[PDB]
């Protein structure tokens, strides 16, 4: 089963979001194997910012 | 494994254009971001900029805007950048490189082509003569604090005479992929120690330790390693 499309427009959007992020300055531990509870943290907190 | 090939360096005519390509192997372009960064002869480096995946966005120097282009090409996994009226000044070692603020595991740089025409990082000490296996240190002192939540965004490269400076040590207390177990690094917030045990003969090089915690992103100043003998 998967839920996150890394591909799709919205989350690749997203995607190139903290890959830029990253390369601009630096950020913590690395990267390109990822899980989706980072994913569901992401939208967990874009929860709690709408609400 | 990561590599990285430069062409079309050597020699241009002043005022004249110059076109330098950078083809990769080993890993996917398409999403790691590429950089391309200068350096003087027997001067630091210089960052010349940072370019995306995706060509959206290419950031550079302020001062050097007007005379370089930084393209890319993802079907054939190549960078490619382009000078136009060159000067004197422009006579330096070109390096590209892969996404080292991004990915610190995945710092690479590449061999990089010649073309000829407040944080104060203090390295200690200018020069040092160390015996075969044995163990060296250098230290490097930053006049700011260089410790973002809990990491010291500090690297540790090593650059010889015609060769590119490989990213041995990242984040201060990783070794790099690669590279054997023989650099070791530590320290705490204003004071960097780099240690190498044990000392071999090709290890004799120029290390610098690079620090792009804020604005500006600073480069060592340059400790020559002596093999004796
Ligand atoms: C998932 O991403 C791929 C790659 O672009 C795309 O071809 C596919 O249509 C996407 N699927 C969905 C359901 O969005």
């Amino acid at each position: 089963f998967q839920l996150v499309n890394y591909t799709d427009t919205i989350p690749a959007r997203i995607m190139q979001q903290w890959r830029t992020s990253d390369s601009r300055d630096h950020t913590r531990v690395d990267w390109k194997r990822p899980k989706y509870t980072s994913a569901l943290t992401y939208d967990g907190v874009k929860v709690m910012a709408e609400a | 494994e990561v590599k990285l090939l430069e062409s079309g360096g050597g020699l241009v005519q002043p005022g004249g254009s110059l076109k330098l390509s950078c083809a990769a192997s080993g890993f996917d372009f398409s999403e790691y971001w590429m950089s391309w960064v200068r350096q003087a002869p027997g001067k630091g480096l210089e960052w010349i900029g940072e370019i995306n995946p995706d060509s959206s966005s290419i950031d550079y120097t302020p001062s050097l805007k007007d005379k370089i282009i930084i393209s890319r090409d993802n079907a054939k996994k190549t960078l490619y950048l382009q000078l136009s009226k060159v000067r004197s000044e422009d006579t330096a070692l070109y390096y590209c490189a892969r996404p080292r603020g991004n990915y610190v595991v995945m710092d690479y740089w590449g061999q990089g082509t010649s073309v000829t025409v407040n944080i104060v990082l203090t390295q200690s000490p200018a020069s040092l003569a160390v015996s075969l296996g044995q163990r060296a240190t250098i230290s490097c002192r930053a006049s700011e604090s260089v410790d973002s939540y809990g990491s010291s965004f500090v690297h540790w490269y090593q650059q010889k005479p015609g060769q590119p400076p490989k990213l041995l040590i990242f984040l201060a207390s990783k070794l790099e992929s690669g590279v054997p177990a023989r650099f070791s690094g530590s320290g705490s917030r204003t004071d960097f120690t780099l240690t190498i045990d044990p000392v071999e003969a090709d290890d004799a090089a120029t290390y610098y330790c690079q620090q792009t915690n804020e604005d500006p992103y600073t480069f060592g100043g340059g400790t020559k390693l002596e093999i004796k003998r």
